RNA sequence: UUUUUUUUUUU
RNA sequence: UUUUUU
RNA sequence: UUUU
RNA sequence: GCGAGAAGGGAAGUGUGUUUCAAAG
RNA sequence: UUUUU
RNA sequence: UUUUUUUU
């Protein structure tokens, strides 16, 4: 009936789904894990001895281009790698007898489980940087908030038609720091509200 | 310059943070009225009319709530529309007067003793016709090939210069093509490869400039940002290398980049001030040769100027120890530094039997009014949810606040940060009214403490 | 036709596109054509080929760019490339590749 | 006032090709927004009473619901803000009464003035 | 900057005694009326900044009064001609029937 | 007493704006005209309903005060309040008088 | 400039270049013969040790 | 007044923080130095993407400072295209020019910027 | 223009002046700042609030939230403070640094004090730097060779 | 449930 | 106290 | 108190 | 000399309160 | 309460 | 590869 050979469409959104029957038949999927673990050992050390070594020639966004790693990436393996070595040198106590939560236990698990099948990776396969791309992201994606309105209907005319009213910014109470001691902290209360500045 | 009293560094925050919020406005074209609408006569004199006050609406400012009656302000409601432009849109006029006294209303100089001279960002045109109209080995970023399609910098210059200086570009670029060739065949990708320069003499394209070098460059479809940003610090540290045993210092690259094959002011910008400290250093070098002593960078647009004055400041920043900043949570505690001795006995309340740890109280909420009038009402003093604020960032050798440091944190419910139609708040003159005389007066009255909670 | 490709592929100025449709680019067309040529320049094709010679106008690039009979927007003998760059090489897609994965 | 809710009950046919309607000034500014929006055929002034045509689509007709919020024995009104939340997730008709004339929800909203919730066209819940 | 300087911490402690007074009277006295001083700054700085800002009010005023007026004159002589031009329809429609 | 919320909603809103004159004033249509310089201004108010979200009607008789005497029975006229007491029923003024009944 | 497509298949993720770090060329080497081998790669096993 | 958490089998898994960020202005935006920055899609994640960090990245920088009708259009049209041509000396595409005539057109164009910068040739 | 401040004036209550609050759950008081008369109670009727005070925090560092924009705008209007509150406000640059107890000039004998102290601190500086050319994580004695970690902080 | 932080949408 | 196990 |  | 009902429910229905404005002893 | 099997 | 699966 109609013709358009896209992939944002109506139907082909949220393309390889269930809608049908098919939804309540198990299926299984992959299990997610941070991009931090799924590197090899081996060039963590290395990375951290560069950042440590020489922080200005080797700053955090320019030592994770060569990798292909994040800039929020990159910081947790420092930090994850120097806690590590610390207890190690001072001879405290073995990783492996550390206290840590559940949640970390069986994330660990999956690390090693994840090598064991396929392997650790060499290089990070990640961009820098974000990039516009249509997505589902949860249900407060394909919603809007401002209008509160799902359904957009405009009338049909080949003559300009009047544009929509623009909506304004919020104006929200915030705080900053002026003065800063080691028995006080000063702070100041912002109110952009306020017509006189003074 | 160099503000030292604390109120006037409190009062620096505020305008940075009104700025942010502040649009200027865009008003629409109103497109005319149908003269021959089908409708009946009483509703097209009516259209007809409504017209007008819309095209007024977005062009008339209203001025404060304070003004006019309570009882004015519910008839023009139901009467004229609702102007584009409140009087909590822009800031008034003592804003703009703070900044003049404050000093908020050449860029940038990066000096190195010893090194490198000067880094100067001095902004302008280049063949306008000393800071930067005096060199003497000028840039160029053509296309890949020697056939300049569309936009580029170099198609204006090319042109310029006329059948001279062209008839000297491609009698260079055929010489080098040729011995890669050779070379590459009598010892054992028959393009360009991106990194190689050339030099042709100026040919009345300015009088102040000497040299003319034709450095290539690459694209930035090609792969993704992370493959992209690698392939031009390649090519920069290349050109840069190249460059130093080839002549006199003097660099005016322009600015790389830019032009038709994908730039980034924000990512591509700090590549470049990145590798100009370092050749100046000769960080990458056994043996130190210096010749390169000077590099300037030169931008038309006023806007990437700006810009790239930013780039410098982070580029100072964890390079010279000036100008290395330090939290002031972390800057006290490693001022009274100590050496404590703990023996093997001291970790025996340390250790703990149980191994893994886990929330052993679920925080599922009994009594929701019981609990609020109790422990949430009594430790609430505001009406507007306010978040920690970030540290204040200190200097390491003098021990004094900087003055560019992290912005403010603001904090929007559900994250949606829009509001269409605001409403005439009241906080604009607290504790005053405007009597009959018009004169400004006071009031005495009880605060609401839920005034800012109520939009 | 630059609407359509940009449909089936957003791409432009700080965008990492495919590359699917560009001027420099090679792609597997069922018959063989001739390059795109007509964004060049004119001005500094005519001036080239004569200080290029008579190794790079007759046997360099001029000897493959009339060998066959389809074109590509229409022709132009009197235009063209005498450098031998090859615009090979291509790009992945980023949205039709992640569907079959 | 009283003759423009006495529309509905006409235009409300299923087995009908034009109704009758008794002829008013407001009830002839109405029909001029329902045709814009594609829900009436035509209409004629047949001198005392307006002759209005019934449209059909695969049987059904294009209208199958009305909700007449306005009466003449009271009058309802909303501000620019609170018109937004009650209509909102819909694709349904109201008729907004305002100064300037009469025009739909959706242009009332776009001025910022305060309207007049007369009646509902295709409206749910 | 003097006030809030350095230079106010050390004139306290440079001032003259007087008999019957100790010695922290001596520097209170002082403080005060240092304190008197900075009152009178920030009233004068108020004040002129707040002018600035009355102004720029009074304009947006006039500007939408003189805005408000021409829409009412002009939407009220619409309305009129209407009712008018109808009037004498009916004055003259009239006399004719009576004859 | 209405509410914080009940202050922002348009049905309130309109009804105020009604009722709302400058100076305080009102309108009235005098009912008695007897005593000497005295005429009694039947006033109409308004009042709005957050249960069932309809406004009514309640007549508001006072007395009023006239110089001239220009005003008569059934003439719709205008009063204004005034800051004291006057006489044992007098407390309103007189500016000016809208419509006249023939005699 | 487009016209009839032919499927062709190409690996644009393997393709060494002139501007790549030494790092980078060793991990897609390695990584490039695991995928073509058609022996391993493309067998499953359920025993980890050859049993 | 409430901690909320998983209270079910899925008790450990990735749950990223979304935040759902609508258009800032339906009025059609010009390109910022070359660099586009409409808006493509309406899905935005919490993390800001490049093409809006440079929108906002400018807007830090902008400082808060700074008879018949007919017959008159025609007349006042001519005067001012006069007037403006005049102090050069003492839009559309598809302008072609001869190589021997470059001088000639580049003069020109660069003169057009001085008194519309709206011209695009 | 002392026009413009007469309804601050209360002849009931008084005059106006800036004082602290105690408010919030018993065992975790909070002070707040507010402006009011002088006869008005401690928990009551307040014309504007100015910000708070933390005497006692989590992180150990007394906080201070307070508004620049309003404390001066009060002050010229003619309002008085307690003893207490001078020396808070001063530390935040808003007012001049009012004397300590028994004043300046008696100070004597903690300035002899205060650079003793200081100066132990360069020394101990001094102390550290050759610890880090041979630092060593375990470092036993010639005792029973026991073990003794060594952590800076 | 963060070694050197009093900062951290930690999960 | 046993069994299993990169 | 597996920080009084 | 200055401060002190800081422990008050006894009066009132169209009142006590709220809201809109005004106040150079 | 007690505590490196 | 750690008193790991394993649990006052």
């Amino acid at each position: 009936q109609n013709r358009f050979p896209v992939l944002n469409t109506a139907e082909n959104f949220r393309y390889w789904k269930d809608r049908g029957l098919d939804r309540l038949l198990p299926r299984v999927f992959p299990l997610k894990l941070p991009a931090h673990r799924r590197v090899d050992p081996l060039l963590r050390e290395y990375i951290f001895f560069l950042h440590s070594m020489d922080p200005a020639r080797f700053s955090i966004r320019k030592l994770g281009e060569r990798y292909g790693l994040k800039e929020r990436t990159v910081e947790l393996i420092c930090r994850e790698f120097s806690v590590a070595e610390f207890l190690r040198r001072t001879e405290l106590a073995t990783p492996y007898t550390r206290r840590v939560s559940r949640e970390k236990a069986v994330l660990r698990m999956k690390e090693a489980l994840f090598s064991l099948k396929l392997g650790y990776d060499q290089l990070g396969d990640e961009d820098l940087d974000e990039q516009e791309e249509h997505e589902f992201r949860g249900f407060r994606s394909t919603q809007d908030w401002i209008q509160r309105q799902n359904i957009e209907v405009e009338m049909m005319s080949a003559f300009p038609l009047p544009a929509k009213r623009n909506p304004l910014p919020k104006r929200v109470d915030v705080d900053v720091t002026v003065h800063n001691t080691p028995k006080l902290k000063v702070m100041n209360w912002i109110d952009p509200n306020d017509k006189v500045v003074f | 310059r160099k503000l030292r009293l604390h109120q006037e560094r409190a009062s620096r925050g505020h305008i940075e943070y009104l700025r942010q919020l502040e649009r200027p406005p865009t008003p629409s074209p109103f497109p005319l009225p149908p003269s021959p609408s089908p409708s009946s006569p009483a509703s097209a004199a009516a259209a007809k009319a409504a017209a007008f006050a819309e095209q007024a609406a977005a062009q008339t400012p209203e001025p404060s709530v304070l003004v006019r009656s309570a009882e004015e302000w519910i008839k023009r409601d139901f009467f004229f529309p609702l102007s584009h432009q409140p009087d909590t849109a822009t800031a008034g006029e003592a804003a703009r007067a703070l900044e003049r006294e404050l000093g908020l209303s050449l860029l940038q100089q990066i000096e190195l003793p010893g090194f490198g001279e000067i880094n100067v960002v001095h902004g302008d045109l280049l063949s306008g016709s000393e800071g930067n109209v005096l060199a003497a080995d000028a840039m160029l970023v053509p296309v890949p090939p020697n056939f300049l399609p569309y936009r580029g910098f170099g198609l204006e210059v090319l042109e310029r210069g006329g059948p001279a200086l062209q008839k000297a570009a491609f009698v260079e670029v055929k010489r080098k093509l040729q011995q890669r060739e050779v070379a590459r065949d009598l010892l054992s990708e028959g393009g360009l490869d991106p990194g190689d320069l050339l030099l042709t003499p100026t040919f009345g394209v300015c009088p102040r400039v000497s040299l003319l070098a034709f450095l290539v460059t690459p694209y930035y479809w090609q792969g993704n940002s992370t493959e992209a940003a690698r392939r031009l610090r390649f090519t920069m540290r290349r050109a840069l290398d190249d460059l130093n045993r080839q002549g006199p210092g003097s660099l005016l690259l322009p600015f790389v980049g830019i032009g038709l094959y994908g730039y980034e002011p924000r990512g591509a910008a700090e590549i470049l001030v990145e590798s100009a400290v370092e050749q100046l250093l000769q960080v990458d070098a056994v043996d130190p040769n210096y010749t390169l002593r000077k590099i300037t960078f030169v931008d038309r647009d006023a806007t990437n100027a700006a810009l790239l004055a930013e780039a410098a400041q982070a580029a100072k920043r964890a390079w010279l120890p000036e100008h290395q900043v330090v939290p002031a949570p972390v800057y006290w505690s490693q001022k009274q530094r100590r050496l404590l001795d703990v023996t093997d006995g001291m970790l025996m309340f340390c250790r703990k039997h149980t191994r893994l740890s886990f929330k052993k109280h679920h925080g599922v909420i009994r009594r929701q009014k019981t609990h609020y009038f109790s422990n949430v009402r009594p430790f609430l003093w505001r009406s507007s949810r306010v978040l920690e604020p970030p540290p204040l960032l200190l200097y390491r050798h003098s021990g004094k606040p900087a003055d560019w440091q992290l912005p403010a944190r603001p904090f929007y419910r559900q994250g949606v940060s829009g509001l269409l139609f605001p409403p005439r708040l009241r906080r604009g003159f607290p504790s005053m009214r405007v009597n009959s005389k018009g004169q400004f007066v006071g009031v005495n009255k009880m605060p609401y403490i839920a005034e800012k909670a109520q939009p | 036709t630059q609407y359509i490709l940009n449909q089936l592929d957003p791409g432009g100025a700080g965008r990492n596109c495919s590359g699917i449709g560009r001027p420099d680019v090679r792609l597997p067309l069922a018959k063989p054509a001739a390059p795109s040529t007509t964004h060049l320049p004119r001005h500094l094709v005519q001036i080239a080929r004569h200080v290029m010679g008579e190794a790079g106008e007759k046997v360099r690039r001029k000897a493959l760019s009339f060998a066959s009979t389809l074109s590509d927007q229409g022709f132009s003998p009197d235009v063209f490339d005498p450098f031998g760059t090859p615009l090979s090489e291509r790009s992945r897609i980023k949205r039709l590749y992640n569907l079959v994965c | 006032m009283q003759r423009a809710c006495e529309m509905v009950v006409s235009l409300l046919r299923v087995d009908a090709l034009s109704q009758r309607c008794p002829f008013h000034v407001l009830n002839v500014q109405i029909l001029d927004l329902l045709q814009r929006e594609g829900l009436i055929r035509g209409f004629k002034v047949d001198g005392t009473k307006i002759d209005i045509l019934l449209k059909h689509y695969k049987g059904a007709p294009v209208i199958r619901n009305i909700r007449v919020v306005s009466k003449p024995s009271r009058d309802i009104w909303l501000t620019p803000h609170e018109l937004k939340f009650r209509t909102r997730f819909n694709t349904g008709l109201w008729i907004m009464q305002t100064s300037c004339g009469v025009i739909s929800h959706r242009d009332c909203l776009r001025m910022g003035i305060g309207g007049k919730m007369l009646m509902a066209i295709n409206n749910g819940y | 900057h003097f006030l809030l300087g350095p230079a106010a911490i050390e004139q306290q402690k440079a001032a003259k005694m007087q008999r019957g007074l100790t010695p922290y009277q001596t520097e209170l006295f002082m403080w005060e009326r240092q304190m008197r001083e900075i009152r009178k700054i920030y009233r004068a700085q108020y004040l002129q900044r707040l002018a600035e800002v009355t102004e720029e009010e009074r304009q947006k005023q006039l500007q939408l009064y003189l805005q408000e007026k021409r829409e009412r004159r002009l939407r009220r002589e619409e309305q009129l001609q209407r009712i008018y031009d109808d009037k004498k329809r009916r004055a003259v429609l009239k006399d004719r029937m009576r004859i | 007493h209405y509410k914080t919320w009940q202050r922002n909603t348009a049905g309130y809103l309109r009804t105020f704006m009604r009722n709302k004159l400058p100076n305080n004033e009102m309108i009235g249509y005098v009912i008695n005209d007897k005593h000497p310089k005295s005429i009694r201004v039947a006033c109409d108010r308004f009042m709005y309903v957050m249960r069932y979200k309809k406004t009514f009607r309640y007549t508001k008789k006072v007395w009023a005060h006239d110089e001239e005497s220009e005003a008569r029975l059934g003439d719709v006229v205008r009063i204004q309040p005034l800051g004291y007491r006057i006489g044992p029923w007098k407390n309103y003024v007189l500016v000016r008088v809208l419509h006249k009944e023939p005699r | 400039a487009i016209d009839e497509v032919i499927p062709e298949e190409i690996r644009p993720e393997f393709t060494p270049y002139t501007w790549k770090s030494p790092l980078q060329k060793w991990a897609e080497e390695l990584k490039r013969k695991r995928l073509t081998s058609h022996n391993v790669y493309e067998t499953e096993v359920f025993l980890h040790p050859p049993a | 007044a409430h901690n909320p958490l998983p209270r079910r089998y899925p008790l450990y898994k990735h749950r990223t923080l979304f935040l759902p960020l609508s258009l800032p202005s339906y009025s059609p935006q010009p390109a910022i130095s070359g660099v586009a920055v409409a808006p493509l899609t309406i899905t935005t994640n919490a993390a800001q993407l490049p093409r809006t960090l440079l929108l906002q990245s400018a807007v830090r920088q902008l400082r808060p400072l700074s008879s018949s009708w007919l017959a008159s259009l025609a007349t006042s049209l001519q005067d001012d295209a006069a007037q403006l041509a005049g102090q050069c000396f003492p839009g559309t595409f598809l302008a072609v020019y001869s190589s021997d005539e470059f001088p000639a057109i580049c003069v020109v164009r660069e003169a057009l910027g001085r008194v519309a910068p709206g011209v695009r040739l | 223009v002392r026009h413009m401040f007469l309804p601050f004036y209360s002849k009931e209550r008084g005059p106006p002046r800036i004082r602290m609050q105690v408010a919030g759950v018993k065992g975790k008081r909070f002070y707040k700042i507010v402006a009011a008369n002088q006869r008005d109670p401690r928990d009551g009727k307040h014309m504007e609030v100015l910000g708070s005070y933390a005497p006692c925090t989590p992180s150990g560092v007394e906080e201070l939230r307070l508004r620049f924009s309003r404390i001066k705008f009060w002050l010229a209007a003619g309002a008085a403070f307690n003893s207490k509150m001078g020396g808070l406000l001063g530390n935040a640059g808003l007012v001049p640094l009012p004397p300590p107890m028994f004043g300046w000039r008696t100070k004597a004998r903690y300035t002899l004090l205060e650079s003793v102290m200081q100066k132990q601190e360069k020394l101990r500086e001094n102390q550290l730097r050759e610890y880090f050319k041979t630092a060593e994580p375990v470092v036993y004695r010639q005792v029973s060779e026991d073990r003794d970690d060594v952590e800076q902080e």
